[PDB]
């Protein structure tokens, strides 16, 4: 089977340097182009630059011609894009795709910021049929964390809301799961966040 | 080239026909693709050359072409459907995309159940205090929340985010927070979520009086 990986991705200063890596397996990148596209918040997909490894002919988008170089390894069947002067607008998660592109890679996501990493605090939603309760998570960066309920034994019924940027630039998101009310004083319900980018994991425990 | 691609995102039901729309500045040819997008997922091909159904992809996607428009057709939408589609044209350099269709599984009207939380007392010892508000198993996605504060209509001092449709029910949910610094949030009594949809015949309020066990 067709597969493309993509690899390199993080945090990164403005006006820095980044190197994105795209494997190839199941093909050999010499018989096709290759190409990366990328997806910023609300920008849609935006094509960056394409590849010909076998004479490495390249081609740009005008908004990263001369910062961005697209190389490609044929004895690594890997292809590479270095970012150079990166900008705020150069938020994205970049996809890699060979040529109509018909396979992607799952995506790396870059970040272009000068704000430092920070996990999380996380505070109870305690409860008051049915009963809501849940956990907020405040004050991260940069994105994402992931929310499970009492470590993955819970999924019924969980809704994790999106992230929001509050003023500060600090990210915040909430979780909240229904569960039954004659559950509450003798069910223990736990909400495990990870913050993977500040190596910052927390199990909160939320009780009536 | 542009590709300017309509509707921006449309509700449907099982077995639906669904018609997606894109129109290219200049000729393009048959130098079209669609794109399906799920969340977090990689993007995946669906139709190539306009009008070819790409080896995998479901016999009820088509393409077609009439001149500078371009059409994606589902003949009979089926539950795994729902996502993202996007059109490309590949004539020229830099090849381009649509903004893209959301497709969503359109469902009976379900009100919200509501949930108002005081800040934690591990947040309010920090200093800062968050009221959150949260709404459960609705549909559809409209929905109006209003903070009050001592009767005091709130704007400006609350953020909210919204769930994409559950996969088993197809609700949503909402979340909304009202943050205050300790010393404004111990000025004020009742705290306030008024929530507002199609399903409520009319506004729904909780509460909580600050404090109160």
């Amino acid at each position: 089977e067709v597969q493309l990986v993509e690899s390199g991705g993080g945090l990164v200063q403005p006006g820095g340097s980044l190197r994105l890596s795209c494997a190839a397996s199941g093909f050999n990148i010499k018989d096709t182009y290759i190409h990366w596209v990328r997806e910023a918040p609300g920008k849609g997909l935006e094509w960056v630059a394409r590849i010909y490894p076998t004479n490495g002919y390249t081609r740009y988008a005008d908004s990263v011609k001369g910062r961005f170089t697209i190389s490609a390894d044929t004895s690594k069947n890997t292809a590479y894009l270095q970012m150079n002067s990166l900008r705020a607008e150069d938020t994205a998660v970049y996809y890699c795709s060979r040529w109509a592109m018909d396979y992607w890679g799952q995506g790396t996501l870059v970040t272009v910021s000068s704000a430092s990493t920070k996990g999380p605090s996380v505070f109870p939603l305690a409860p008051s049929g049915t009963a809501i309760l849940g956990c907020l998570v405040k004050d991260y960066f940069p994105e994402p964390v992931t929310v499970s309920w009492n470590s993955g034994a819970l999924t019924s019924g969980v809704h994790t809301s999106p992230a929001v940027l509050q003023s500060s630039g600090l990210y915040m998101l909430a979780s909240a799961v229904t569960v039954p009310s004659s559950s509450l004083g003798t069910q223990t319900y736990i909400c495990n966040v990870n913050h993977k980018p500040s190596n910052t994991k927390v199990d909160k425990k939320v009780e009536p | 080239i542009q590709m300017t691609q309509s509707p921006s995102s449309l509700s449907a039901s099982v077995g639906d026909r669904v018609t997606i729309t894109c129109r290219a500045s200049q000729d393009v040819n048959t130098a079209v693709a669609w794109y399906q997008k799920k969340p977090g997922k990689a993007p995946k091909l669906l139709i190539y050359s306009a009008s070819f159904l790409e080896s995998g992809v479901p016999s009820r996607f088509s393409g077609s072409r009439s001149g500078t428009d371009f059409t994606l057709t589902i003949s009979s939408l089926q539950p795994e459907d729902f996502a993202t589609y996007y059109c490309q044209q590949h004539y020229t350099t830099p090849p381009t995309f649509g903004q893209g269709t959301k497709v969503e599984i359109k469902r009976t009207v379900a009100a919200p159940s509501v949930a108002i939380f005081p800040p934690s007392d591990e947040q309010l010892k920090s200093g800062t205090a968050s009221v959150v508000c949260v709404l459960n198993n609705f549909y559809p996605r409209e929905a109006k929340v209003q903070w009050k504060v001592d009767n005091a209509l709130q704007s400006g001092n609350s953020q909210e985010s919204v769930t994409e449709q559950d996969s088993k029910d197809s609700t949503y949910a909402l979340f909304s927070v009202l943050t205050l610094s300790k010393a404004d949030y111990e000025k004020h009594k009742v705290y306030a979520c008024e929530v507002t949809h199609q399903g409520l015949s009319s506004p729904v309020t909780k509460s909580f009086n600050r404090g109160e066990c």
